[PDB]
């Protein structure tokens, strides 16, 4: 799955 | 509110404990408590309520994927749809209550590129989320599109290219295309161009600056590898 | 009970789905629910509770691990000690809920000596871990080691050395021994005759089981090698 | 710390 934003 | 007996700042420093524990849904109250206060964020307490959320959303999307595919599988007793409809409604609760603090009145308060920005892109992200879920879905995923369009039209006008808002905002909306909105070759072409303007802009940074963007661009690398 | 509408065989299932979601609260509830359904449970079933339950507990354990040491780090505002107090209160909660449930009724109707050692040993641990957290602590302890020793008995008297519930129960009270009682040496003493008993019962074990058994054994020598 | 039985 595409990666997101991380924190 | 819950929290209408606490005082704003002790409702922060338990948000920071919270987060030392691992207690996101603790954090994720804190800040709610925090923010129906009245007064705006600063940066910090703004990253606090996001940290808090996505932590508390990222629980219930792994679950809620991995229910969806036990029952997906069962369709190739009503106990397994029972259990991924309640923790679909827990997520979509969650959800809605983050997009009520954004309408009330986050929002409408804030002025500066950082804070608007920031808030656009977390209503976007929400709605994203949503979107997962839904089946409806495409009033969802334009209110999306709708978040994120506005907030990129304010970063392009008011931010550098290797803004980390501007960029996990690229990325996020990058990913809504590709993930959500069947615009595969928009997430591309977002995501070269967003890593081409931050790579020229690089120049301009800081040792620290230079490390906080470059990571983020290596995300946008890492999509655009799986993608082509 | 909250689960009195659903079937006890839905709560099982339901139970099973949560833990692969790692939903271990919902877990928790659904197996506290088939519990209060009246019948007893099978050793799957009985080990779902005990997942389920120590999955809750163990992150409770662990924040409030966190707490304590910033607070303690503080005394060398009210923030740190209410929250690390609240957090506290909600694991002793936990631990109560589990007691009332042996208590009420699965200890009394266990008469195996499979299940009247697993919940006897359960009784122990839940006891240990409202030690952990007491200052009342005495009693506590005592009610901890009085279950762990029937359980000891019960074993001795029922089990070869080296069943899995028996190798658990004898690695947790030497835990005790070190962790809570202050007896160290009873601890390692315990651990060693321990892992050398079912050393010599090994060989009567299939290729299964032999796994099964030297896997916990390793932990007792890993404890040993800490401990000595 | 001391380990516990695993799950
Ligand atoms: C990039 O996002 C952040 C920016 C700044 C801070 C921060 O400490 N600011 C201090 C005053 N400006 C922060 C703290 C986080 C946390 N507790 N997980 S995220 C995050
Ligand atoms: C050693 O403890 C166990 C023994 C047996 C089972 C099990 O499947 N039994 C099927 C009928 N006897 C089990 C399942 C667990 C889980 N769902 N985490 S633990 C655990
Ligand atoms: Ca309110
Ligand atoms: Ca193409
Ligand atoms: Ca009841
Ligand atoms: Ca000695
Ligand atoms: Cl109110
Ligand atoms: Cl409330
Ligand atoms: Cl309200
Ligand atoms: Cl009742
Ligand atoms: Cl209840
Ligand atoms: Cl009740
Ligand atoms: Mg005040
Ligand atoms: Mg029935």
């Amino acid at each position: 799955r595409s990666l997101s934003e991380r924190l | 509110g819950a929290m209408g007996s606490m005082e704003r700042a002790s409702l922060i420093q338990k948000a920071k404990l919270a987060e030392q524990a691992e207690r996101y849904e603790d954090m994720a109250a804190f800040m709610k408590g925090a923010v129906e206060k009245g007064e705006e964020l600063s940066c910090e307490e703004r990253n606090l309520l996001s940290v808090a959320y996505k932590n508390v959303v990222g629980g219930q999307r792994a679950a809620w994927r991995v229910l969806s595919s036990i029952e997906q599988k069962s369709n190739e007793g009503p106990e397994v749809r029972e259990y991924r409809e309640k923790v679909e409604t827990e997520l979509q609760g969650v959800c809605d209550t983050v997009l009520g603090l954004l309408d009330s009145h986050l929002i409408k308060e804030a002025g500066d590129a950082e804070s608007r920005v920031f808030y656009l892109k977390m209503k976007g992200d929400y709605y994203r989320y949503l979107a997962e879920v839904a089946t409806d879905k495409k009033r969802i995923i334009d209110s999306a599109r709708s978040a994120y369009q506005e907030a990129m039209d304010i970063s392009k006008k008011e931010m550098p290219p290797t803004n980390p808002i501007r960029l996990g905002l690229a990325l996020n909306f990058s990913v809504f295309h590709y993930e959500i909105a069947n615009s595969p070759e928009e997430a591309i072409s977002l995501a070269k161009t967003t890593f081409d303007e931050a790579m020229a802009d690089l120049h301009t940074l800081s040792e620290d600056s230079y490390k906080d963007s470059t990571l983020i661009m290596q995300l946008l690398r890492d999509n655009l590898t799986l993608w082509t």
